């Protein structure tokens, strides 16, 4: 079964109910723990990678004033090393480390039963209210969650082989 | 369930009683620990910080006329003062919380005579009498002192790194570093 | 018999066996593992452990993490097999 790899059978764990689930476990980690703790882990990740995607090209389309002063030519991961001597990755990680407590208290929350993987009740405009609505940008954000996770690695990794930033890259090449 | 921190359940202690109630103890300490020893505590620690941010602000422009008492930083203003009028504040707060609390001032005494939390007796111009008029004070009260502990720990660490009283160092910050 | 009754952790079941095997729970987070999950995950685990140690045999001043943290596969890869060989007679 499993439509992803029609050759295997379909996950055991995997039923088809959570959104963005095409069967797809060929090595069985599934199996292995909760599939609620892999949904939050999965969601978790697919956030924080598009937000990241989404941050590598605007730093590399544009800067805060007074930030070239201190980061120099840094891109990426040169600009992460810069400034955690000057402290901003040191302010970012505790008010992170805060919400990431929060987190703790939700997965908790999560393993009982309680609390839906990856909702935080976090809709100020309100976007997601018709139930057909939501079940659509559920699937979406599964979606860009997984590209972003790919695109990022793959930022991160061309800046590792040529040193230069997504854009950057992509214009001259 | 909890209205502060929607992705969370309400703490079963919170229950909208208390004034101030927001279901806001993601960490459970309610739970654990006595709900009244808990907002005798609040109203304390509010109250002090309160005094205190007051304290900071009024400290950096006005001053004693004498020269121990012309520090216009609260931290350096502590060690500049003489000693032996700090200690005796010490003594003359403890014989004020030993008297308010009546003696019992531990966790399982202290509500013995069922005295409600952050009531000491204190309101000397009466200005209690109007019972909503005393809700409204109750609410302002834990919120500007909420806010007053915030605030004090903050005035107090920017003193300590500028090394500048607080508005002096509201006023100079350096954008160009 | 008048002792206190002892307090065990949540969630503890019955491990004790007689049979040609153990009952899968006692593999606990990997219970509802394949037994060639298993054997597969062995086998990976002992190559890549036994490589890692050979890249840090003689150990210098400066090891490499990632050699470190892999090395201890090798150890992982004998109850990898071992929970193989349970999940094997255990119907999976
Ligand atoms: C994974 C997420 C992530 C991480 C780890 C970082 C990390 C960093 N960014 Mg940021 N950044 C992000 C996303 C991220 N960014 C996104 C999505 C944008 C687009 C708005 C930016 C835009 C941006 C700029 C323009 C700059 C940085 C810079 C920096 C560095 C210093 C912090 C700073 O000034 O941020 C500033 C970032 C912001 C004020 C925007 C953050 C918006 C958050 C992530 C979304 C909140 C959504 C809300 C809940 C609704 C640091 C390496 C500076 C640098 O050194 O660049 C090389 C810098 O000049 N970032
Ligand atoms: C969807 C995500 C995504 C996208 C759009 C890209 C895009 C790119 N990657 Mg890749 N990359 C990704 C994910 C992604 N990557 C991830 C997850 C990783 C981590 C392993 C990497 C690691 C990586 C490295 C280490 C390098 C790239 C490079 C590149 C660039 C050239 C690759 C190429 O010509 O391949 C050619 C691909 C093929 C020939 C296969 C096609 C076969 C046909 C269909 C038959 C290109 C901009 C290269 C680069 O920038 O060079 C300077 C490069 O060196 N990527
Ligand atoms: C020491 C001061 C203090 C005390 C004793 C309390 C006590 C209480 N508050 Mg809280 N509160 C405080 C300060 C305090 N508050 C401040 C400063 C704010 C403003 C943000 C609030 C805002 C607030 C709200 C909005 C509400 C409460 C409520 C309550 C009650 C239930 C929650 C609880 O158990 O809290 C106990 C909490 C503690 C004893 C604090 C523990 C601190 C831990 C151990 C370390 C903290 C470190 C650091 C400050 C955190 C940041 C770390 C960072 C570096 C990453 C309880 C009576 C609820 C209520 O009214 O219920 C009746 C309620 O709705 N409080
Ligand atoms: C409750 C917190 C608190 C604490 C711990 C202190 C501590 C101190 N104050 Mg005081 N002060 C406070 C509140 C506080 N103040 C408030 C609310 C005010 C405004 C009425 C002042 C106004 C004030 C002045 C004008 C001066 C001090 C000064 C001092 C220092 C010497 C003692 C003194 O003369 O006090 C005097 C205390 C009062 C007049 C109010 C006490 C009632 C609460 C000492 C570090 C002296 C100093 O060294 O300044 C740098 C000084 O000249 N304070
Ligand atoms: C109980 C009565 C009492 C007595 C006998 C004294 C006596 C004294 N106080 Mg005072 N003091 C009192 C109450 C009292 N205080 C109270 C209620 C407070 C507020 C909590 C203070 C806070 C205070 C401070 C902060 C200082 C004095 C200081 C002094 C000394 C010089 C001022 C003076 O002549 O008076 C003197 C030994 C000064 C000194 O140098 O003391 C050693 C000094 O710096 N007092
Ligand atoms: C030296 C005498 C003295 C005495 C006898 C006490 C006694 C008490 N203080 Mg403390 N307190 C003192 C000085 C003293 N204080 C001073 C000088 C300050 C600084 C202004 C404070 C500030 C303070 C706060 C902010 C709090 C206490 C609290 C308490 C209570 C619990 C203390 C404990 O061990 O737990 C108890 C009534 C706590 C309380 O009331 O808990 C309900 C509490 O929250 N005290
Ligand atoms: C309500 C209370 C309060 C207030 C009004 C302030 C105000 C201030 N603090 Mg802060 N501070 C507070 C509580 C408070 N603090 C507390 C509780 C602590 C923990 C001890 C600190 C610890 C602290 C430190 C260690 C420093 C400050 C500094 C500052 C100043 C610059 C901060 C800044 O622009 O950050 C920049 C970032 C932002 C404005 C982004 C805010 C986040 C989003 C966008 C909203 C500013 C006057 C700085 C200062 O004075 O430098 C000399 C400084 O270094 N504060
Ligand atoms: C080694 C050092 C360990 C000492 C840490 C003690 C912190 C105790 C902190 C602690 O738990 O105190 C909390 C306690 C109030 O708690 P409750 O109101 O639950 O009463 C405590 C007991 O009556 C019940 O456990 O405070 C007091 O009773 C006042 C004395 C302090
Ligand atoms: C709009 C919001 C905004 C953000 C989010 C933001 C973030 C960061 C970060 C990120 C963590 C760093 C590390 C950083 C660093 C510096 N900023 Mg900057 N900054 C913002 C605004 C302004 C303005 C208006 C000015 C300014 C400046 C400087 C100088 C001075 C260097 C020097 O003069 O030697 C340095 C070193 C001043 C300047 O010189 O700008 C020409 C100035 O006036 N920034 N700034
Ligand atoms: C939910 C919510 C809200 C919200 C929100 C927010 C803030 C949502 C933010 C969503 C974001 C930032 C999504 C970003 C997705 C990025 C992707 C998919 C990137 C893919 C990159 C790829 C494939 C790539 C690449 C590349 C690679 C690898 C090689 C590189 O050389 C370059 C290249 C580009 C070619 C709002 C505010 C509306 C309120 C609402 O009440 C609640
Ligand atoms: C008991 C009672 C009575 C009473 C009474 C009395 C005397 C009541 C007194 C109440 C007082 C003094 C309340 C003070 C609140 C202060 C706050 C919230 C300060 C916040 C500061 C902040 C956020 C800050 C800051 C800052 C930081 C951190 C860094 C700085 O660089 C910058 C800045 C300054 C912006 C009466 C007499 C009516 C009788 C009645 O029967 C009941």
């Amino acid at each position: 079964m499993s439509p992803s790899v029609p050759f295997l059978k379909r996950p055991v764990a995997l039923d088809g109910s959570m959104v963005g689930d095409v069967g797809f476990d060929p090595l069985g980690l599934s199996s292995v723990g909760d599939i609620k703790f892999l949904r939050e882990a999965e969601l978790k990740h697919c956030r924080l990678a598009m937000l990241a995607a989404a941050g590598s090209m605007a730093q590399d389309l544009y800067t805060f004033p007074g930030v070239d002063k201190v980061i120099g030519d840094a891109k990426m991961t040169a600009v992460h090393d810069k400034l955690v001597s000057q402290g901003a990755m040191g302010q970012l990680l505790v008010w992170i480390g805060f919400a990431e407590v929060f987190a703790t208290m939700a997965l908790f929350e999560t393993l009982d039963g309680k609390r839906a993987p990856g909702d935080f009740k976090f809709d100020p405009l309100g976007f997601g209210k018709n139930p057909e609505a939501l079940k659509r940008y559920q699937l979406a954000e599964i979606k860009n969650g997984r590209l972003a996770m790919l695109g990022f690695g793959g930022m991160v990794h061309g800046y590792f082989v040529t040193g230069k930033g997504p854009l950057e890259l992509l214009t001259n090449f | 369930n909890s209205a502060a921190v929607p992705f969370l359940s309400r703490p079963a202690a919170l229950d909208g009683s208390m004034v101030g109630d927001v279901g806001f103890d993601p960490l459970g300490f309610t739970g654990k620990y006595d709900l009244k020893w808990l907002r005798e505590a609040e109203l304390k620690h509010g109250r002090v910080a309160m005094l205190a941010s007051l304290g900071c602000l009024v400290q950096e422009f006005i001053h004693l006329p004498f020269e121990a008492t012309s520090n216009p930083v609260a931290s350096e203003a502590f060690f500049q003062v003489p000693s032996g009028g700090l200690w005796q504040i010490f003594t003359v707060i403890g014989v004020i919380e030993h008297v308010s609390n009546g003696f019992n001032m531990s966790g399982s005494t202290m509500f013995k005579s069922g005295r409600a939390p952050g009531n000491l007796g204190f309101d000397p111009l009466n200005f209690g009498k109007n019972p909503t008029a005393r809700a409204r004070y109750e609410l302002a009260e834990l919120k500007n002192g909420r806010l007053a502990m915030l605030g004090f720990a903050g005035m107090i660490h920017g003193c300590f790194i500028t090394g500048k009283g607080p508005l002096a160092a509201l006023t100079s910050l350096d954008w160009h570093q | 018999a008048g002792y206190s009754p002892v307090p065990s952790p949540d969630n503890t079941k019955e491990t004790y066996w007689e049979t040609k095997a153990p009952s899968s729970q006692v593999l606990g987070i990997g219970k509802d593992v394949s037994s060639g999950n298993y054997i597969v995950a062995s086998v990976v685990a002992a190559v890549v452990g036994a490589a890692c140690t050979g890249q840090c045999i003689p150990l210098t001043v400066s090891p490499n993490p990632v050699f470190i943290l892999g090395s201890f596969l090798l150890p992982y890869s004998w109850a990898l097999h071992v929970a193989a060989w349970i999940q094997r007679n255990n119907g999976k």
